[PDB]
């Protein structure tokens, strides 16, 4: 049992996973394992959706979060996003789930049976975390990886059947895209914008060309960064920069994914293009608004004249202007001015929302799609009591766009205290002072006084 | 308005380069004990 | 000398697993008694006659929800002995009256008194100072003044708080309601003896755990202190020049640092009681009375006071006729206040 | 210590289980019978879902007198015929 | 008090002619309705409409009259308008619309009486709760 | 030494009275701007129109505040989540109406407070200090970015942002009470239990510590002075304190080691502030509190009302009466 107490690694029980840092084997083992942990609930958890799932219902009032993920790739659904065959949900589930087996299999094997340590057994395997190009090299193999994974995005997208489109011509269906965004102006031109309101940065992705043509640009970068990491070694700038050891490279991944996260969570929320709202609900921006076409639309068959009827402030009840001009609606929702959607846009003109088109163009399916929103708004109890804080129980709703914006901004917020917690530790153990100050070497004490 | 946006935009490009520059000058030896970081 | 008196005294204070003292005489009994009408009461009793409030386990409730009530506004403050003149000897009756929230409260009161004098006993056997009792004069002062004093001052035992989690709840929107108790100085100076007290409580942990000396091998340091060793276990000195140069001062007295440590949060629960106390009277910080003036007659000034006064309006108006159902307020709808829409 | 027998001495030894294997089962079983068998709600007096409101009644029976509170929760009792 | 027969007795139609749903009945109404209705019809209201309520005497007083099982199927089936001017089935769910409504499409006739059979029943129970609102709550 | 050098030298100068350091150079301009602008607002800015529907908020002493109803008004609903810098206004006086120096404001802090933890890091390693005194100050830091930007994004306005005075606070606590029932939700409970946990803790080993000092003085002089600046034994028995306490409660509760104590005096506080600051972001996102009203029904029906029902009767109240113009149709779904 090489290293499997305190007195011998160092480490506590509950920072026994520490004991693994110079144990390339086991640590191999630790890795693919929990590799087989993540497939296995991917696997599981859509069978388990499956399984709960109703066809007939939209599936944002059935707590579904994977089948989403797979029916916005065009699997298993039809025009409107309405589920047409659901065995690709079942196929993705489970062969997650039979890989789940392997992986544990390897991770298992690595953990507690194979070499505890690879170097002896071989140089291609084993590794040194202060050498600098192996380091860099194994990244390279993984960035290869990554660019292949954004191009299958891409192939599926292209070649085998193409993606759910929102904004279909005639409504959401499923489309193949044959002219990505090449362009760099505008694939890169998402990365200077302001993620400040009607802006919002790479959020503000809303066509299937651009999302692919993106990926497109990702693969081929990861791919050439790969190969530039293998063929290179970092150069002395950076070598000068940067911390050299395991846990300091664990603690820049976290920041990282940190990072990934709050874009996720924002994504997630804003985003009505490649998370469909036919699939995950509506946005919160897209609700309100909803609510406010809704009110449009009864009172003006009741006879009201929506352009010109003032509301108790002052502005518009229905509508009124952005602070550029833009016909809105009004009341609260002047807020949510930037929301755009399929079922809005038809009402939209050169300078924002159209008089004669709200008066004499609004069809049955845009009242049914502003009710229908209206009332899925992204509001709800922990135990999924849909709606305002104040609602009886009724109704088993919570959406899942909260779902998951809220569980991405906790798992962020602690992975940028993980990066915080593993860069702190890293600087001062590569320094030689994470065990404690030296009682005869202490550097305050040769420090002349403050005053 | 622009003056002062121009002006703004100077100052704030001024001092993210002290950040980054600075972060960038051997900071890991800049410690009391063990220095050769690199 | 050495009678019964001595003999009791022997064993009461023999080192044992748990000390009883002669203060354990008065403490155990009353703990246990106020625990147990809690979760006597949360599994088993109803507040359906003092309140119309599922309130039980048994019921349906949550734990969460569970609580045991207050007695019936009509009960005033009586004490509600089981052999008291309401109940009669009648344990069911005297359930469904509210006994058991006098009960806790009584035997809760007689409890803490225990409490604090088992400070003072075990600190004078082993021969320290007694500031631990000390500092515990300020749960007692909250007890006191929110359990006893607020609803003795008021119409009845009724407007106590209630002993669960929801209650607790309701009673802090009933004081922002009707008291606006947030406006109260008083209870300002409560907020930031707490936040104080656990920014302290953070703040020193951490600079003790990130000035420590290394004593040890391992690179967890804990094992690295030993209780009976003279050394400090950490450096003041570096302590003192990282806190003076983050924040400008710093600490450098330690015995100063941790009397600080009692002296915030004491003194804040002691502050907030004192405005309880106000309260029980409806002496309330509820008003500017410049700002009234100013907006009564010109309809378009308007601050954050305001508009919180028109949420306590709110609250009062909404919240009353079921949070005070012996008053059987019938409030129509066209009188509740509401902005538009909403 | 403080003399008593260390308490991972006892939970580990095959005595305290046959005692507490019998004893514990036990008094979940009788706190599940007090419940069951409908005992609790009359030593508490807590309601029945059948018993908070007579058919027809909508009015809480709210305690409204101190000395006569026990004759008043008698008479609310009453009617629930 | 108790859910009673006497509770469960709802008008069949408008000719005097009642029925009377079993608890199951009743449990199924309420499940169906939560399935199909309350994300707007929640407590008796109407979240889209306000103006329109679903308590009994608004029922009564729509045109054809809708207090009654018969009525309240019929609506299910060919939604209109309160005075029964226009027919509303392309912007309400209902049988004749269950192409745009999905969820009505496993909707049985046993099921719309069942959900008919609760709109009339809650607000027995509820009485102003039912249709009132907030204000109730 | 070459001037870049000899700069970079005195910036994170071990000697200087206030370290400085590379988030320094951040931390500094930032802090500076936020409290002159703060100052200046808060003394003589003119009102602002908060809920961006023409009906402006007095914030400043010189229009009729005092020090508990004064506060820096957030900016305007009609902006929402857009940037309104200095230079997007016609002028300084629409700035101003508009709720511009909140946003100059919260962004100059939130940037000068993450630099203010970055320096703490620094700072610690400059020293040959351990390095988390940084990560118990991101307790704090994480709950001013919730209610300061985490909460407007999530709600679609900076004008829902925590107001930057007293009073402002109060509307803020009680609008999020009606919207979310926040007391209900177990992170904020967590976070209560932090906070009292916290003020316990504090009082308990002030109280110890206190109890156990070492006889050095005369009854005539502050027990102070028998501790002296940088002396190498400690100051009070902690023998006897674990005695003290150990017998208070049991043995196996108390502490007998110093540095596990201060871990946990340490970890308690802020962990709960930790969920504290996520129960604000993720209410962001409207994931409220536990809803139980009406979830108790009797045998017919009839709803009985819990602890829960007659909060959510407080919760209408506020709900209903919030800014009593804003609102034109059924649902507040922002
Ligand atoms: C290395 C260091 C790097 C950082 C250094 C500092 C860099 C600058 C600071 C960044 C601060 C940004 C603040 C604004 C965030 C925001 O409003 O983010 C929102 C935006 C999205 O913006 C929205 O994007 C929307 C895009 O949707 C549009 O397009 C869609 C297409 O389907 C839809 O149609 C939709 O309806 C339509 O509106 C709209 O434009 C909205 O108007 C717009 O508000 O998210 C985004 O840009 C991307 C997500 C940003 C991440 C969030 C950061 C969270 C940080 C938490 C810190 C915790 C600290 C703890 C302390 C310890
Ligand atoms: C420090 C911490 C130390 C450690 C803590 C130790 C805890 C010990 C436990 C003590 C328990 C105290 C019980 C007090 C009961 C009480 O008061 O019961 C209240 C009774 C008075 O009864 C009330 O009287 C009211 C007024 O009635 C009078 O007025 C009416 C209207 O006209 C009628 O005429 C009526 O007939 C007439 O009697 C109403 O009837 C109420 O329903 C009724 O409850 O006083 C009385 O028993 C006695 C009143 C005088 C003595 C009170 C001293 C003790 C309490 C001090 C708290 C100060 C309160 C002031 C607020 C600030
Ligand atoms: C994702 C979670 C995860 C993973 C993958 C690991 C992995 C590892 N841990 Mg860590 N650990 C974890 C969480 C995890 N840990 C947690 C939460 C704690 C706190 C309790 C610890 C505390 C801890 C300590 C103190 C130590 C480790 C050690 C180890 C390593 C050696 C294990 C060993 O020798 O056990 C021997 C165990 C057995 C022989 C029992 C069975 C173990 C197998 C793996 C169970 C497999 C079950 C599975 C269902 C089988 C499916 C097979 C099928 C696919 C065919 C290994 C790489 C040790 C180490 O670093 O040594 C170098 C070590 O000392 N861990
Ligand atoms: C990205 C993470 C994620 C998200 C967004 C969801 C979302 C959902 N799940 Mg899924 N699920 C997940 C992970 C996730 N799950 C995991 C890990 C499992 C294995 C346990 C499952 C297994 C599962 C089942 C069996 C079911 C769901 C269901 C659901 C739906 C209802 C959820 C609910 O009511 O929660 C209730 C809320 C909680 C339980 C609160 C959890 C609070 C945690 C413990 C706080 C943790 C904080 C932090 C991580 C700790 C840090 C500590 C600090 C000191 C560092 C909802 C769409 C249900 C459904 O509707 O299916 C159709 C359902 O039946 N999920
Ligand atoms: C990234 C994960 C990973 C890595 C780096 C390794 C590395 C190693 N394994 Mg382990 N192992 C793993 C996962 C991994 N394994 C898994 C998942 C299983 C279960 C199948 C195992 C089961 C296993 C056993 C039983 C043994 C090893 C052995 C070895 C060593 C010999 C490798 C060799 O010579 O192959 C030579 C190269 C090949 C044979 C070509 C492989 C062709 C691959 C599989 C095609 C697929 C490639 C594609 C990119 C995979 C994408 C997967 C993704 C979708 C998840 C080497 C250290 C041996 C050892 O440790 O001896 C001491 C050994 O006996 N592995
Ligand atoms: C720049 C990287 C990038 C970005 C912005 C996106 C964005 C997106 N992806 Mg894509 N994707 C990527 C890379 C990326 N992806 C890679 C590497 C793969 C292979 C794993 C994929 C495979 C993939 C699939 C199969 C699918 C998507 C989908 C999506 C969309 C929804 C998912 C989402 O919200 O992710 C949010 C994205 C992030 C949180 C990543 C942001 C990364 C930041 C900008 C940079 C971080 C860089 C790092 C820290 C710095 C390196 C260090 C260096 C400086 C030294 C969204 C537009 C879905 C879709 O399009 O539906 C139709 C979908 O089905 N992606
Ligand atoms: C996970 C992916 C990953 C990781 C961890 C690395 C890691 C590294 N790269 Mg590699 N690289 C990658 C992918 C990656 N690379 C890809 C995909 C490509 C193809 C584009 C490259 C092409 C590349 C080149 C040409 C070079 C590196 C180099 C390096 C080394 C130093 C980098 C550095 O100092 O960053 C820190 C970043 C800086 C110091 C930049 C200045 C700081 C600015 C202000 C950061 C601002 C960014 C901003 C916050 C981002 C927000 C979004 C924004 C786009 C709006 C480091 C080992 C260098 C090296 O040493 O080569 C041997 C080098 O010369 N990489
Ligand atoms: C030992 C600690 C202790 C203390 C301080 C208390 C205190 C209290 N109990 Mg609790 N109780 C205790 C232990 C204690 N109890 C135990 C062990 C039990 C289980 C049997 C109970 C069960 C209990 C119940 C069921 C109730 C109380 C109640 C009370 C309250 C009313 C007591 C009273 O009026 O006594 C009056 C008696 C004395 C003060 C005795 C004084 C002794 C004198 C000085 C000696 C002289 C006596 C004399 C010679 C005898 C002549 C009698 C003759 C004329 C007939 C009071 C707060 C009541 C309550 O809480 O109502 C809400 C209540 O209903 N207690
Ligand atoms: C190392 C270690 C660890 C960890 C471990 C792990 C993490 C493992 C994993 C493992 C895994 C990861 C496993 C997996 C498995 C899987 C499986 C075994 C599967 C199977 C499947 C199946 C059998 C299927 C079936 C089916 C079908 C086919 C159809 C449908 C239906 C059903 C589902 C039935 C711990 C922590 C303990 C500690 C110590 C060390
Ligand atoms: C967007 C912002 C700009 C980003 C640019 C990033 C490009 C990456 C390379 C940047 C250049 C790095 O240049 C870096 O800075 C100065 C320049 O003299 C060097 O010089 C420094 O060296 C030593 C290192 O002990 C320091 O003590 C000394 O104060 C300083 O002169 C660093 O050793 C060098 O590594
Ligand atoms: C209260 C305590 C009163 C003690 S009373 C005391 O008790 C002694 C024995 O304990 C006797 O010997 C003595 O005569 C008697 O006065
Ligand atoms: O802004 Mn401030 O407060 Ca959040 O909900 Mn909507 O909007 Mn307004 O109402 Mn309620
Ligand atoms: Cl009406
Ligand atoms: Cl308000
Ligand atoms: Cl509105
Ligand atoms: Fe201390």
């Amino acid at each position: 049992a090489t290293n499997r107490d305190q007195e011998s690694s160092g480490f506590a029980w509950w920072a026994g996973n520490a004991r693994l840092i110079n144990l390339s084997g086991k640590l191999l083992g630790a890795h693919v394992a929990h590799a087989g942990l993540i497939v296995f609930w991917a696997g599981a958890m859509t069978l388990f959706e499956l399984a709960h799932f109703i066809p007939e219902k939209p599936m944002y009032e059935q707590g579904l979060i994977l089948i989403p993920h797979i029916a916005t790739l065009g699997w298993g659904v039809g025009p409107g996003g309405e589920v047409v065959d659901t065995f690709p949900f079942f196929v993705v589930g489970v062969v997650h789930l039979i890989s789940s087996a392997v992986l544990g299999f390897g991770g298992v094997y690595h953990a507690i049976r194979g070499p505890e340590t690879l170097e002896e057994y071989s140089s291609f395997f084993g590794y040194d975390w202060k050498d600098k190009n192996k380091m860099t090299t194994i990244l390279g193999f993984h960035l290869i990886v990554l660019g292949i994974g954004a191009l299958l995005l891409v192939a599926k997208a292209m070649f085998f059947g193409g993606l759910y489109d929102t904004w279909a011509p005639g409504g959401g269906d499923v489309r193949v895209i044959t002219n990505p965004t090449l362009d760099p102006r505008v694939i890169f031109g998402y990365l200077l914008k302001s993620p400040f309101g009607g802006e919002g940065w790479i959020v503000s992705v809303n066509n299937l060309e651009d999302v692919v043509g993106g990926h497109i640009w990702i693969g081929l970068i990861c791919i050439a960064g790969g190969i530039w990491h293998i063929l290179t070694t970092p150069f002395g700038w950076a070598r000068r920069a940067f911390i050299w050891s395991g846990e300091a490279y664990l603690s820049y991944s976290l920041g990282a994914l940190s990072m990934m996260g709050f874009i996720a969570t924002c994504f997630v929320w804003f985003n009505n293009t490649v998370y469909p709202s036919e699939f995950y609900g509506p946005t919160g921006p897209e609700a309100s608004q909803a609510q406010a076409m809704t009110f449009l639309i009864r009172d003006q068959k009741l006879g009201a004249n929506v352009g010109s009827a003032q509301g108790p402030t002052g502005l518009g009840k229905y509508l009124m202007r952005s602070p550029t001009g833009e016909i809105i609606f009004g009341g609260e929702t002047m807020r949510f001015w930037d929301f755009r959607g399929p079922w809005l846009e038809p009402l939209r003109g050169p300078n924002g929302l159209d008089l004669n088109k709200i008066k004499n163009d609004i069809q049955p399916w845009q009242e049914r799609r502003a009710a229908e929103y209206m009332t899925h708004a992204p509001l709800g109890s922990l135990n999924s009591v849909g709606g305002v804080a104040t609602e009886i129980n009724s109704v088993n709703f919570v959406s899942p766009r909260s779902w998951l914006a809220t569980s991405h901004f906790v798992l962020a917020f602690f992975f940028l205290v993980g990066h915080l917690w593993h860069a702190g530790r890293a600087r001062a153990a590569a320094a030689g002072f994470e065990k404690g100050i030296d009682r005869e070497s202490e550097p305050v004490l040769s420090m002349p006084s403050l005053d | 308005m622009e003056t002062l946006k121009i002006t703004v935009y100077i100052v704030v490009t001024f001092f993210v380069l002290l950040f980054v520059f600075g972060f960038l000058s051997g900071d890991p030896a800049r410690n009391p004990k063990r220095k050769d970081l690199e | 000398e050495r009678g019964w008196f001595d003999i009791l005294d022997d064993w009461l204070k023999r080192d044992r697993f748990v000390f009883v003292g002669w203060s354990g005489i008065l403490l155990f009994p009353c703990a246990y008694l106020a625990l147990g009408g809690w979760l006597t009461g949360t599994t088993f009793v109803t507040s359906w006659y003092t309140h119309g409030l599922a309130s039980s386990y048994l019921e349906g409730c949550n734990f969460l929800t569970v609580a045991v009530s207050t007695p019936a506004n009509s009960m005033g403050h009586s004490l509600l002995l089981l052999w008291g003149p309401e109940a009669q000897g009648d344990f069911t009756r005297w359930c469904q009256l509210g006994g058991l929230w006098t009960f806790i409260a009584l035997h809760g009161a007689f409890g803490l008194i225990g409490f604090m004098l088992r400070q003072f006993e075990i600190a004078r056997l082993v021969g320290v100072r007694p500031y631990n009792a000390i500092a515990f004069s300020a749960p007692i002062a909250v007890f006191v003044s929110v359990f006893l004093i607020y609803p003795l001052g008021q119409s009845s035992w009724f407007f106590a708080p209630s002993f669960g989690v929801a209650a607790i709840f309701r009673f802090l929107l009933f004081f922002q309601g009707f008291h606006n108790w947030t406006l109260n100085p008083f209870h300002m100076m409560g907020v930031a003896g707490v936040l104080g007290g656990a920014l302290l409580c953070a703040i020193h942990g951490a600079t003790v755990e990130n000035t420590l000396f290394q004593d040890g091998e391992g690179a967890s340091t804990f094992r690295a202190f030993n209780p009976t060793q003279a050394e400090e276990t950490y450096s003041m000195v570096t302590a003192n020049r990282f806190w003076s140069q983050i924040f400008g001062i710093a600490f450098s007295n330690k015995r100063w640092l941790h009397f600080f440590m009692l002296f915030v949060p004491v003194t804040g629960l002691w502050m907030s009681a004192i405005g309880v106390v106000g309260l029980a009277l409806n002496l309330r910080s509820y008003d500017f009375i410049s700002q009234e003036i100013r907006a009564a007659e010109d309809p378009e000034f308007e601050t954050f006071y305001t508009k919180n006064l028109l949420l306590n309006e709110g609250i009062r108006a909404w919240m009353a006729p079921q949070d005070q159902p012996h008053e059987n307020f019938v409030f129509p709808e066209e009188v509740l206040p509401r902005g538009n829409a909403l | 210590t403080t003399g008593e027998r260390p308490f991972s001495d006892i939970i580990t030894s095959v005595r305290y289980w046959v005692i507490h294997s019998i004893t514990i089962p036990a008094l979940f079983i009788a706190g599940w019978l007090f419940v069951s068998t409908g005992l609790a709600y009359d030593v508490f007096g807590t309601p029945r879902p059948d018993s908070y409101y007579a058919q027809e009644q909508r009015s809480i029976p709210l305690v409204t007198d101190r000395f006569e509170a026990k004759q008043q929760v008698e008479t609310f009792l009453e009617q629930l015929k | 008090a108790e859910l009673t027969p006497e509770v469960l007795t709802v008008p069949l139609n408008s000719e005097g002619k009642t029925i009377t749903l079993t608890e199951k009945q009743y449990l199924e109404g309420k499940r169906l309705f939560q399935y199909a209705c309350a994300s707007c019809h929640v407590g008796g209201i109407t979240k889209t409409n306000p103006s329109l309520d679903l308590r009994t005497e608004t029922l009564a007083l729509a045109t054809p009259p809708r207090d009654n099982i018969e009525g309240l199927v019929d609506y299910m089936k060919n939604p209109t308008t309160y005075d029964g001017e226009q027919e509303i089935a392309e912007v309400h769910p209902s049988l004749r619309s269950a192409d745009i409504f999905p969820k009505m499409r496993n909707l049985t006739e046993k099921d719309l009486v069942a959900i008919a059979g609760h709109i009339l029943v809650e607000p027995k129970i509820l009485g102003d709760k039912w249709g009132g609102g907030k204000v109730y709550y | 030494a070459n001037l870049w050098e000899r700069f970079c030298n005195w910036v994170t100068s071990t000697d200087n009275r206030l370290y400085v350091g590379w988030f320094g150079v951040i931390m500094i301009p930032t802090l500076l701007a936020a409290t002159i602008c703060f100052v200046i607002a808060f003394i003589a800015a003119p009102p602002v129109d908060i809920d961006g529907i023409r009906e402006p908020v007095s914030g400043s002493l010189l229009y009729g505040n005092n020090i508990i109803t004064g506060a820096v008004v957030p900016s305007s609903n009609a902006i929402g989540l857009h940037f309104y810098p200095i230079w997007e206004a016609a002028s300084l006086d629409e700035w101003l109406y508009n709720g511009g120096p909140y946003q100059l404001i919260i962004f100059h802090f939130l940037l000068g407070a993450s630099c203010y933890m970055g320096r703490q890091w620094e700072l610690s390693y400059r020293l040959g200090m351990r390095p988390w005194i940084c990560v118990a100050y991101s307790a704090p830091l994480a709950s001013a970015f919730a209610v300061f930007l985490i909460y407007p994004i999530g709600q679609g306005s900076f004008s829902d942002g925590m107001p930057l005075g007293i009073s402002g606070t109060f509307n803020f606590m009680i609008v999020f009470q009606a919207e979310h029932n926040i007391l209900m939700h177990p992170f904020h409970q967590l976070g209560v239990a932090g906070v009292f946990g916290g003020a316990l803790f504090c009082a308990m080993h002030g109280s110890l510590v206190t109890s156990s000092l070492i006889r050095e003085t005369t009854e005539t002089e502050s027990a102070n002075y028998g501790y002296k600046f940088g002396q190498e034994e400690e100051t009070y028995n902690i023998v006897a304190a674990h005695g003290y306490f150990g017998r208070l409660i049991f043995q196996y509760a108390s502490f007998n080691n110093s540095r596990s104590l201060h871990f946990f005096l340490a970890a308690w506080p802020v962990v709960g502030v930790w969920f504290a600051a996520l129960g604000i972001s993720t209410m962001a996102f409207n994931l409220n509190g536990f809803n139980f009203n009406h979830s108790v029904i009797d045998a017919k029906g009839n709803v009985i009302n819990t602890w829960a029902d007659i909060i959510n009767r407080a919760n209408l109240g506020m709900e209903v009466m919030h800014e009593r113009n804003a609102h034109n149709f059924p649902l507040d779904l922002a």
